[PDB]
């Protein structure tokens, strides 16, 4: 799973950067001070496999918030909200990756 | 602990972005702190690199995931393969504007040896 | 009649036409397409009056983000000898057009207030288009209210305020996204009024048209995203609306006053051009494949700013092909390369 995600990652910052300039302006200026609510973060899940303590990850997904107004302004609102999900979906897949890991 | 719930990014302003947006990240007021240190091409040293990784993974407990460029990491790769813990769960993440390549990692270095 | 035209504004025309015979056609962005590596992409270009400043240039360090930078460059600089050689009436316009850019400018500079991103590298990023040289930001006290005067005086913005002064403290995502809705309201109405009033007659007709049909891809994008990621009550949503649409007087108002997604479906399907929330790929993408339709109508005339105005944004759209394909070859992810637009 290694080199599998390795690529998908650059799939999925791909598929932001050819949205990043649909509205024809910059959007990280923005996105680094707007963000403050976490919702992509972990817990810590237990597994004795073979009586041997695993402090494992669990994706605790909180589809309700991630960015507070950040879209709407006329022109790159709906831009983002397209490839946003993928990396909801790429983080999610990244947690286990550290999971396995541990 | 519990308190691994943190996650740390040290990368591109390109990742950076969409991994905020994606909504891993936040403001830390309590010490103004962001869950990040955004890292600038050609104007970011590697002494700030090791600075951070230090007070991400030995001064924050928050932290329990890092995701760092393979290129920020490589400024730091001594540091890297040096510091092996469980705790922080160090992931060379792939780099914006660089195809990564799967087979920097520190953490696959262990892996190389007795398949 | 036109004939008043050629007294002041004769190479103006011949320039901008000229850089229009320079526009490239689908027949060689489809040459482009098939190159590979960068090197193949830039030495593909550099056979057209496009290139030849872009490749021959670097150090075969060619990304995208870079081939966008230099792109553009080129456009600036056609845009800024044309300003070297500009007119009376002709200067009194180009204001209007740089005003929308350094709307934008001085939004960022009053967001790094809590940040202090320099000037500079600002500039390095954002829209030099609007910069204007006296812009002491970041050099007094930062803070939006007492910056609210300096930049008042700054630059005659002054009179594009709908109640600007309250509200006007919060440092925060709200007040950053209202400031842009207001400015770019405003910015639109007065200059539609001013074009109304004050402009020769083969413009008359153009300008407004496509004026209306940019304010309206404007205001809906206002309230579809709306419901998108936040909430907000429909009376600022009727503020920040323009006033009037230009093509619409009436639907404007159904759009605020709804605040679900079918009660917007009506608004837009009406009107019988455009369909309501369909025929959307990437929505930016449609819009710029329907403006351009217009936008070469008016390359038609030879006696209007519309030529300038239409060839402002034929440029911009070709900086947008070119980073449209470049994303695709030098991201290795080919998939955009039938993701580009070519009337010209």
């Amino acid at each position: 799973a290694k080199q599998k995600m390795g690529r998908v990652m650059q799939t999925a910052a791909f598929s932001l950067a050819e949205v990043s300039y649909a509205t024809g302006e910059n959007i990280g200026y923005q996105v680094q001070e707007s963000v403050s609510t976490a919702r992509f973060k972990v817990r810590a899940r237990q597994e004795n496999v073979s009586g041997v303590y695993l402090s494992q990850f669990e994706s605790y997904i909180d589809p309700e918030i991630n960015d507070f107004r950040l879209t709407g302004l006329g022109r790159g609102g709906q831009q983002v909200q397209r490839a946003k999900e993928i990396y909801s979906r790429a983080v999610e897949t990244l947690v286990e990756l550290a999971s396995l890991q541990t | 602990a519990e308190k691994r719930t943190l996650i740390a990014v040290i990368a591109d302003e390109d990742t950076t972005t969409g991994l905020l947006l994606a909504g891993i990240g936040q403001i830390t007021p309590e010490t103004q702190e962001k869950n990040f240190f955004v890292y600038q091409e050609g104007k970011t040293t590697k002494e700030e690199i090791t600075d951070k990784f230090n007070h991400f993974t030995e001064e924050r407990d928050d932290i329990a995931i890092l995701l760092i460029n393979q290129h920020i990491a490589e400024n730091i790769r001594a540091r890297v393969d040096s510091f092996t813990n469980a705790f922080p769960a160090i992931l060379e993440i792939p780099s914006k504007d660089h195809p990564y390549d799967p087979e920097k990692d520190s953490v696959l270095k262990r892996v190389r040896k007795l398949f | 009649e036109g004939v008043y035209f050629n007294i002041d504004n004769g190479f103006i025309e011949g320039v901008v036409r000229g850089y229009r015979n320079g526009l490239l056609s689908n027949n060689q962005y489809i040459n482009l397409t098939q190159c590979d590596t960068l090197e193949d992409l830039k030495l593909q270009l550099s056979s057209t009056d496009y290139g030849n400043f872009l490749s021959s240039v670097s150090s075969e360090s060619l990304t995208t983000s870079l081939i966008q930078e230099y792109a553009s460059s080129k456009l600036y600089h056609e845009f800024n000898y044309i300003r070297d050689q500009s007119s009376g009436s002709t200067r009194k316009f180009m204001d209007y057009i740089t005003y929308g850019y350094m709307i934008d400018n001085v939004a960022l500079m009053i967001t790094g207030t809590i940040h202090d991103r320099d000037k500079g590298e600002i500039l390095q990023r954002c829209h030099p288009l609007g910069w204007f040289d006296t812009l002491p930001t970041l050099s007094v006290a930062t803070d939006l209210e007492s910056l609210y005067e300096t930049v008042l005086v700054d630059t005659p913005l002054a009179p594009y305020f709908k109640n600007c002064f309250d509200t006007a403290e919060e440092l925060d995502d709200m007040n950053i996204e209202i400031i842009r809705n207001k400015l770019y309201k405003a910015y639109l109405e007065d200059f539609y009024n001013f074009v109304t009033e004050e402009i020769p007659e083969p413009a008359k007709e153009c300008m407004q048209t496509l004026l209306g049909f940019e304010a309206d891809r404007r205001s809906i994008n206002i309230a579809l995203n709306s419901l998108q990621s936040s909430d907000i009550d429909p009376d600022l949503k009727s503020d920040l609306l323009p006033n009037i649409g230009k093509l619409y007087p009436l639907a404007t108002f159904h759009l605020a006053q709804a605040q679900d997604f079918e009660g917007v479906r009506a608004a837009l399907a009406n009107v019988y051009e455009y369909r309501g929330f369909l025929e959307t790929g990437n929505l930016e993408d449609h819009f710029y494949q329907l403006e351009m339709e217009l936008c070469r109508d008016a390359f038609t005339q030879q006696f209007a700013i519309s030529t300038v105005w239409a060839w402002m944004k034929s440029k911009e759209q070709e900086v947008r092909n070119i980073t449209w394909i470049a994303e695709c070859i030098a991201q290795n992810q080919r998939e955009r390369i039938n993701n580009y637009i070519s009337v010209y």
